[PDB]
């Protein structure tokens, strides 16, 4: 676990993936961790963007990942709809995270304004509903934010957003920091019971927990519960 | 910004209390809440 | 100093109420609704290309 | 003595403590009311029926004072405010009074259903002669204050 | 029912009265709580024995990967409204401390859920027969205990 | 009370929860009948079911034993739990009763509580009680004035 206690799992290419960070990353105390991380970055945000329930946020426009300090504001207010939005439902994972994603666009309307009086493009966060069609229009009216890349300032901010209390734990990875576990494998197990939400809706890169033993004495699916009992 | 415009911008401001030592950057909890950007270097206070 | 008083008070009169029925609406519809509709204006900040 | 005895129901609210009935009784000596005898009874337990809690209080005694022709403009700009055709008494300079009756009813313990209050705008002369310069009635529902008690 | 997806106060005080009426009235509700998140059962144990005492049928309560002292115990059992308790033991000597809370309680159901080392997600390093095999004996010989085999 | 039998009898002074809805609620039946100085419970027919009569007689204040509650069957599975004021407006014992029904389906739950009406039936209770009229104004809206009459000191 993240508390670090023992969990038995089926091990798909996520959990496997996951144990593989224990034993190379998690194994090693909090500050040679950091450094450790940098080495295997590249190979650890592949097997994160291949295989795990959580993806590296670091995509870019033309479709390759990058790092979050490399991506244009445009490309990350995208890039956050793109994977807290399910498309073909039609809804957020989560009411926070479509105010994350609304604060965050609040922020780079602000970040490209520099006179006091004009007002928000989004002023509800009502908007974000249908949010592709609408997200377009507030990002065109601050051109800039398709030139330029985060603010080192911005990047933070937008990390701290990712952070706050009482909203869902983001559904990726922003960066391999001090946090990188937090990050990782906070509140997992909710994408198991819902694999419309995860990315390419694979139960490979999901987190189901199972007894070794139980696993045999399970043979058909979808019985009614009244039946087996 | 001076030799043309006369005057600074807020970028040239900016850059400005950063180099004279008036604001720096911070990335941690202020006061129990945390926070990042610009914080008046005297006070620990943040800076909009 | 008549002109003076009207300018003066005609408007008093108007910001006044302005801010009356601003404030019943706080009142009526609680502080929860009221704050989340107001115009957000974005507060500048600085880039450095 | 013969007397005989007037009741109506003041407020039902449901307390969280259970739910509360509030009487207004009356005796009467002659047909001249001699005595009031309210009282409250609470019901023990969890009450929603929120359909049927309501209350009639009322309002205290307010005293608005109007000084500036900006403070007439406002008591005047009020929808709820109701100026009488007795006379044109120059409201300002002068203060009035506000007894207002008011009833509610209640959806949640903490919203107002609907709200209403009407009442009576005092006016003391020089000769302590008490008019009614004007009079009182707002009403509106979905409401989490008193926008007018406010006011004053 | 399980406690440990239930982070606000309210959906799960919530949830909890979707199922007391789309259920065989009579029928008892129990809730697993979990103990290393002390944070979280800092406000649902209190929210259950309110909710109890409220008329809901919550006669059930379980706490998991963790076996409260015995003090501890006491409390939740005669705090709220609770018909049975329930522990998950997975440590021989685990088992032990169950013993006595129930030696403590001679009066009271106390369900000792018994797991090994291959449950789901939590799971000691125990075979779960050896365990049973050396305990069983003092297990049975107090007559509170309902000794339910689990695991696999 | 609750006998060795299986029975109607038995689950009232088993179970500690009669449902209520969706409620539990506390077996009434265990403060009822909690050991009093002087107190009388007879069983009639006993090993009969459906015709058993349970009863208690306490002693009041200037009696020697007095009715308190008594619980017969009526409707094949309405179960009548009944207490007796002495003390009325009119004088005379007044009754107030609360209707159960059992389905031996739930063993847990084998007791439960006939509540629709409730209200009103123990609002009749109180109403003769209080005024010796028995039948209640239920109807009236509560803008209404209500009346108290003459009435010489
Ligand atoms: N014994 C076992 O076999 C077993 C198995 C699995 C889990 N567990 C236990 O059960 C508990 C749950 O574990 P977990 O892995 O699911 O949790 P987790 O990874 O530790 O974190 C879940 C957290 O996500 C946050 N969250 C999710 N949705 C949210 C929303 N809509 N709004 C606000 N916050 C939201 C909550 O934040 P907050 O921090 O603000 O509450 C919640 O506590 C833990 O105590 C765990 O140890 C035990
Ligand atoms: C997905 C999943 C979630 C679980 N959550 C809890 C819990 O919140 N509290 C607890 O005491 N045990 C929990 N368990 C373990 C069970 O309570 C039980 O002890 C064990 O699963 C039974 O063994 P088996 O998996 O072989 O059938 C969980 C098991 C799985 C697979």
């Amino acid at each position: 676990s993240e508390m670090g206690e023992p969990i038995h799992k089926l091990a798909t290419r996520g959990v496997l993936f996951w144990k593989e960070l224990d034993d190379k990353i998690f194994s090693l105390d909090r500050s040679k961790r950091v450094a450790e991380l940098k080495k295997r970055r590249d190979y650890i945000i592949k097997k994160l963007n291949d295989d795990f329930q959580k993806v590296w946020f670091g995509r870019n426009s033309a479709g390759e990942p990058v790092d979050l300090e490399d991506m244009t504001y445009a490309e990350v207010v995208h890039r956050m709809v793109e994977l807290m939005y399910v498309k073909h439902e039609k809804r957020w994972i989560d009411p926070s995270l479509k105010k994350l994603t609304g604060d965050f666009i609040r922020r780079v309307e602000e970040r490209f304004t520099s006179v006091e009086g004009q007002p928000s493009l989004l002023q509800n966060y009502s908007d974000l509903d249908e949010p592709y069609p609408a997200v377009d229009r507030i990002l065109a009216a601050y051109p800039e934010a398709s030139t330029q890349l985060i603010n080192a300032q911005d990047v933070q901010h937008f990390l701290l957003l990712c952070q706050r209390r009482g909203q869902k734990p983001v559904p990726f990875v922003p960066a391999l920091d001090e946090n990188f576990e937090y990050w990782f494998k906070k509140d997992s197990l909710w994408q198991s019971e819902d694999i419309e939400a995860v990315y390419g809706q694979d139960v490979g890169r999901t987190c189901i927990l199972q007894g070794p033993v139980a696993a045999k004495y399970s043979k058909v699916i979808d019985e009614p519960i009244k039946d087996i009992l | 910004e001076m030799e043309a415009y006369g005057k600074f911008s807020l970028e040239g401001c900016v850059e400005m209390a950063w180099m004279m030592g008036l604001i720096k950057n911070h990335n941690g909890p202020l006061k129990g809440k945390p926070y990042s950007g610009w914080v008046d270097a005297k006070t620990g206070e943040p800076v909009d | 100093t008549k002109l003076r008083k009207e300018i003066m008070e005609t408007s008093a009169i108007r910001q006044a109420v302005i801010k009356e029925t601003a404030i019943e609406n706080k009142v009526v519809n609680g502080e929860d609704h009221e704050a989340l509709y107001r115009r957000v204006i974005t507060e500048p900040r600085a880039n450095l290309k | 003595d013969v007397l005989d005895t007037t009741a109506q129901i003041n407020a039902v609210i449901n307390q969280d403590s259970g739910k509360m009935v509030e009487v207004c009784g009356t005796l009467k000596r002659d047909g001249k009311p001699v005595m009031y005898v309210t009282s409250q009874f609470l019901y023990r337990g969890v009450y929603t029926d929120y359909e049927n809690t309501f209350q009639r209080k009322d309002e205290v005694p307010m005293q608005l004072h109007i000084a500036t022709p900006q403070d007439l403009a406002v008591l005047r700009s009020k929808e709820w405010f109701k100026l009488d055709d007795q006379h044109d008494i120059e409201l300002l300079g002068q203060t009035l009074v506000f007894r207002l009756q008011s009833l509610v009813r209640f959806k949640n313990k903490n919203v107002y259903s609907s709200v209403q209050t009407i009442g009576q705008v005092l006016l003391e002369l020089p000769t302590k002669e008490i008019i009614q310069v004007a009079s009182v009635d707002y009403e509106a529902g979905e409401s989490h204050g008193n926008p007018v008690i406010d006011y004053l | 029912l399980a406690g440990g997806g239930y982070y606000n106060a309210q959906k799960m005080s919530d949830a909890i009265s979707k199922i007391e009426k789309a259920i065989p009235p009579g029928r008892g509700i129990t809730v697993n709580l979990i103990y290393v998140n002390p944070r979280a059962m800092g406000w649902q144990i209190p929210l259950l024995g309110r909710l109890r005492a409220d008329g809901v049928p919550i006669e059930g309560l379980t706490i998991g990967a963790g076996v409260p002292s015995i003090e501890v115990a006491n409390e939740y059992i005669q705090t709220l409204g609770i018909r049975h308790i329930s522990f998950k033991p997975g440590s021989v000597d685990a088992i032990q401390q169950v013993i006595n809370i129930a030696k403590a309680n001679p009066t009271f159901p106390i369900i000792l859920q018994w797991t090994g080392g291959r449950g789901g997600g939590h799971h000691s390093f125990e075979d779960f027969h050896q365990p049973i095999l050396l305990m069983y004996s003092r297990i049975r010989k107090c007559s509170n205990i309902v000794l339910v085999a689990g695991s696999g | 009370i609750a006998g060795n039998s299986y029975s109607w009898r038995h689950a009232m002074f088993t179970t500690e929860v009669f449902v209520q809805g969706h409620r539990f609620q506390t077996n009434p039946l265990k403060r009822l009948f909690a050991p009093t100085r002087g107190m009388y419970v007879e069983i009639t027919n006993p090993d009969d079911p459906a015709k058993t009569v349970i009863s208690v007689r306490e002693p009041s204040q200037s009696a020697k034993l007095v009715k308190t509650v008594e619980i017969k069957l009526v409707g094949d599975n309405e179960i009548a739990l009944t207490l007796f004021e002495g003390r009325t407006a009119e004088g005379g014992v007044v009754p107030l009763t609360f209707r159960f029904t059992y389905h031996p389906e739930a063993g847990y739950a084998p007791i439960r509580e006939v509540m629709e009406g409730r209200n009103d039936r123990i609002k009749e209770f109180y109403y003769r009680v209080w005024f010796a009229e028995k039948e209640v104004p239920f109807d009236t809206p509560l803008t209404a004035v209500f009346d108290g009459g003459r009435e010489i000191v």
